[PDB]
RNA sequence: GGAGAGUUUGAUCCUGGCUCAGGACGAACGCUGGCGGCGUGCCUAAUACAUGCAAGUCGAGCGGACAGAUGUUAGCGGCGGACGGGUGAGUAACACGUGGGUAACCUGCCUGUAAGACUGGGAUAACUCCGGGAAACCGGGGCUAAUACCGGAUGGUUGUUUGAACCGCAUGGUUCAAACAUAAAAGGUGGCUUCGGCUACCACUUACAGAUGGACCCGCGGCGCAUUAGCUAGUUGGUGAGGUAACGGCUCACCAAGGCGACGAUGCGUAGCCGACCUGAGAGGGUGAUCGGCCACACUGGGACUGAGACACGGCCCAGACUCCUACGGGAGGCAGCAGUAGGGAAUCUUCCGCAAUGGACGAAAGUCUGACGGAGCAACGCCGCGUGAGUGAUGAAGGUUUUCGGAUCGUAAAGCUCUGUUGUUAGGGAAGAACAAGUGCCGUUCGAAUAGGGCGGUACCUUGACGGUACCUAACCAGAAAGCCACGGCUAACUACGUGCCAGCAGCCGCGGUAAUACGUAGGUGGCAAGCGUUGUCCGGAAUUAUUGGGCGUAAAGGGCUCGCAGGCGGUUUCUUAAGUCUGAUGUGAAAGCCCCCGGCUCAACCGGGGAGGGUCAUUGGAAACUGGG
């Protein structure tokens, strides 16, 4: 069918920029793991910042949920306030 | 079907007229063929069926029907049957016999509250009005051709079911409590 | 017994047989095993067709056939009727009805269903030996 | 989206329909909400009967009427209910 | 309007064994479809109980929760009656 | 509201089993066959599938094309494709039913309430060129738009921290306040413009409601097998972390040794479950076709992607088997959608018409799509209705059959005479099912700065039927075209003759058949039914025949060889008390359809519809307290 051959074409076209976003939240995520590791607040503070931003990104276009995301960020933000 | 056979042998097996009059049991009051408690009950049921000229499926189910009634189940059923418009046709006299009065609704002569019936099995209800259709007003069998349950006006050619029977204006002869044995096997 | 006693072992209802046991199977040949379904007729191939005795006080020469049924079993049929057309390799169609005094022979042939001719000069029962009605 | 729809019901040539509430993913005779009224549009004239405290009900919570439940809501007066209710 | 309640159940200890987890068994009276005489039917629950209060042969109390594990639905509330 | 009968004997009573009369079918088979209305129709091979069709839409998001203002659509983008439709393989499971819980949840579209929608950027299909493929296609270069994508702006979101200020079922919940960090969004069409813009509508963002759908947990309920007794080691619990929408061995590490089971675990076998349906006096048994709910599955095994939702019937990816293509290199496909084919089978339909109706998708709408659905076709497959004639008519004709040849019967049956036209044939006439939507006006109201023109509600006008010239109706003509099937010894309704002579045959049972056969075969008649009637299969009844209702155990089958006993079952009397049983009230729920009841519509009925009732080992919350159970 025409509109199924579309949407697989589509469907890996939408896939390849997940992956974007996904890998650059945990970029940011796992900076934010190894600056508290090396016990360094500025590096992991700025780090939770952009953690953020990469986080709730994904929440804006769907491809993290509300509430996987308030998970990811207070699990983090606990971290940066157990320096 | 209808059973379009001899009316005759009916009235002779089961040893009653049918007709009502006495004709089938004048000169030959015995069953038909060279040899003139279930048989009982048959005999009892095959005489009220084939009084009113109606086949068995149709009268088993008339008489599941009148169970559902409040009162005694074979008084009801047979109030029932009477009801039917070729037995009301033939009972308000606009025929001679039963299978006229079933060949004038089937045809399409009678009416009912003004509208045509063609149902011989119809099952009129009191208030209701039996007339003869204008194309048949001058029916030659009609003009040729009553119990207090009814009444008729043979000016106008219309009758009307005023009551139900109530059982002893019906057929005398049927042991109704029979039936409802048969039935109960 | 006492109601304890049932509560702790119940009654139990008997096992009612069949009376026409190859109807019961079908057979899967894809699967190479018997299905559990009723049939009211089965085909069949004739493997032999006899003569059998029956079991006194009775005397006569009645007529049977030896069946393979499309479910694999193989099974004795009655040839009800006076006078038949089956030979080996007739293709039949049997029904349930043992034949009383013929001990193994728990079905009988339909008489006017596939190979089985109808039986010939029968005017009443007609339908009972497969038979069209004589005139028109 | 939940929507006001006929629900077709009747015989063959005779059909007669009863105004469910129903979500619009349900197949036409099965699952539904709420009952409302009936429709019997082969009488004549087409018999309609309307219980307007569901009816109202349904539509504040913004289940949408189909085409011909609206026009049958139209003649009973619901839908001027509606709209004056939404004012005042 | 209040909350809705969860379900409660008084019943027996019948194990202490497990960290922080009794297992309670509830017994009733179950009538016999056929018959109608009532039979004593036996339910074990496991509960959680964070102080190992209940011990072995308790008649504790005991209300349901959301899953506290694979098996524990329930959470110790009161001991009503201990053991001897 | 409940019917019996036959058969162990020389005869008998009892015990005991067997057999039959009834009712049902998604039935089949045989014979027969007119019509209509309303239903039903692969139960076997979840076998393999030819061909066509079943999911698209939007140009009022967007460039580019191609036609000639305007229309058309490869492509990008949005939404749908997770519904509707099929099947019942697997599943003995919280799968399902019923009742609860989630303070452990998620929810596109719709509705309402508020706030908003600021300012930038780089791309990339289409296109055009080039290279490699046999094809499937695919790999390069350069261009281009988006209501595509990505930056910042501002947000009441969410984090984390600090307050207060109440409350619950532990975990906790709700409402407020502050700090800090992170978070949005879009235009398109018409109008009016002061040309800047402004306005309506549709769209867009966020929050909170509501509705709707989904998720999880729990009580309780519905199979067989002990000739299945042990089973488990992420197993059971804990502690952390990870993961999930969410709780949780869900996962992992570490620690502990647990967990389940004779109330039947575990294994094996069988099964989708339910509303219902069939049978029955009921209790109960049996079924789970059609219709509705829920689950599961989509060649087979496994995994994920996109999305509000899928681990996706007509989507990906891997593996396998199979079929098809082939330039042998690789490619393509999955009717348990509608039709249809082959195969299996006793056996089950047209490769149909229309989206007019009712739904659904998309759209502002017109529409477009829709094998959903509405209709039509085929089959006596079932249920209901009406026929195939009616009145009169001895002469009791002929003919047939029987015959103590007198007569009897077929038989008022026939003819004759008088009628009718259901139907049939033919010719006219001819519906309802249709609501609309849209467009047009007019009125109200609402937005608006613009009496512009949108929204929303009234009212008018207009115009669309597959069925289908079909139902139905009127007129004319003709008893003309339309009765079979089984049985007839008893059970069991209805008997004689001839032929046959333990043979041919019949048969459910008792049995029948060797010269008087009411039982074989035929004929006449009779009987029971009737467009059907028989036969077979299967289920329930009859079977107070697994017995709770409702049986027994001296001798008919049946008292453990006997103890001691664990569990279990059962328990004297009085009084107090509780109230788990028990009785009773109220509330919630037990969908719709069905069944039953009362009505109403089809000429009747079947069927259809409306109102009601019923149905729980039910939840919740009050009463009573004798009895049973605690104390």
């Amino acid at each position: 069918i025409k509109s199924a051959i579309k949407r697989t074409k589509t469907n890996n076209e939408r896939r390849v920029h997940n992956a974007t976003i996904k890998s650059a939240m945990r970029t940011a995520i796992k900076q934010v793991e190894a600056s508290v590791a090396n016990n360094e607040a500025d590096k992991a503070k700025t780090a939770l910042t952009e953690a953020a931003k990469r986080i709730d990104k994904a929440v804006k276009t769907g491809l993290v949920h509300k509430n996987t995301a308030a998970r990811y960020k207070s699990r983090l933000a606990k971290k940066v306030n157990g320096l | 079907a209808r059973y379009t056979g001899p009316s005759w042998k009916l009235s002779r097996r089961l040893g009653i007229s049918l007709s009502g009059t006495g004709k089938e049991l004048e000169k030959r009051p015995y069953a038909p063929g060279p040899h003139g408690e279930y048989g009982l009950q048959l005999q009892e049921k095959q005489k009220l069926r084939h009084m009113y000229g109606v086949n068995e499926r149709q009268f088993r189910t008339l008489f599941d029907k009148a169970g559902k009634l409040a009162g005694k189940h074979g008084e009801n059923f047979m109030i029932l049957l009477d009801s039917r418009l070729d037995n009301v046709v033939y009972k308000l006299g606009l025929a001679r016999t039963r299978r006229q009065a079933r060949q004038l609704v089937n045809h399409g002569h009678i009416l009912v509250d003004g509208s045509r019936v063609d149902i011989p099995s119809y099952l009129v209800k009191p208030g209701q009005t039996i007339g003869v259709r204008e194309k048949s007003r001058n029916l030659s069998i009609i003009k040729e051709s009553v119990p207090e349950y009814l009444t008729f006006d043979a000016e106008k050619l219309e009758g009307t079911f005023t009551r139900l029977p109530e059982r002893s204006e019906l057929a005398p002869e049927i042991n109704e409590a029979l039936i409802v044995e048969f039935y109960s096997r | 017994p006492t109601i304890n006693q049932l509560i702790r072992k119940g009654r139990v209802s008997k096992v009612e047989n069949s009376k026409s046991p190859a109807l019961n199977k079908g057979y899967n040949s894809f699967k190479k095993e018997h299905t559990n379904v009723s049939s009211p007729q089965k085909r069949g191939v004739c493997t032999r067709v006899g003569t059998m005795t029956p079991k006194k006080p009775n005397s006569a020469l009645r007529k049977y056939a030896r069946v393979r049924l499309t479910n694999g079993i193989e099974v004795t049929a009655y040839i009800p009727g006076i006078g038949h057309n089956l030979q080996e390799h007739s293709v039949v169609l049997i029904r349930g009805g043992r034949v009383k005094d013929l001990p193994g022979v728990r079905y009988h042939i339909v008489r006017g269903a596939l190979d089985t001719a109808g039986v010939e000069n029968r005017a009443q029962g007609r339908s009972k030996y497969g038979t069209k009605k004589p005139k028109a | 989206a939940v929507k006001i729809r006929l629900k077709r019901m009747g015989a063959k040539k005779s059909p007669f329909y009863r105004i469910v509430v129903a979500d619009s993913r349900s197949p036409r005779d099965g699952r539904f909400i709420e009952t409302v009224g009936t429709y019997n549009p082969v009488a004549k004239p087409a018999e309609v009967k309307i219980d307007e405290e569901l009816a109202l009900k349904w539509l504040q919570t913004g289940a949408k009427p189909s085409d011909t439940v609206r026009n049958l809501f139209s003649s009973q007066g619901i839908m001027e209910k509606f709209h004056n209710a939404k004012q005042g | 309007s209040e909350r809705n309640q969860r379900k409660v159940y008084q019943g027996r200890v019948v194990s202490d064994k497990m960290d922080k987890t009794i297992t309670v068994v509830v017994e009733t009276y179950k009538k016999h479809t056929l018959y109608g005489k009532r039979v004593k039917y036996s339910k074990k629950f496991k509960a959680h109980d964070e102080n190992n209060q209940a011990k072995i042969g308790d008649i504790v109390k005991i209300m349901e929760t959301r899953p506290l594990s694979a098996t524990k639905r329930f959470r110790l509330v009161e001991v009503v009656e201990e053991a001897v």
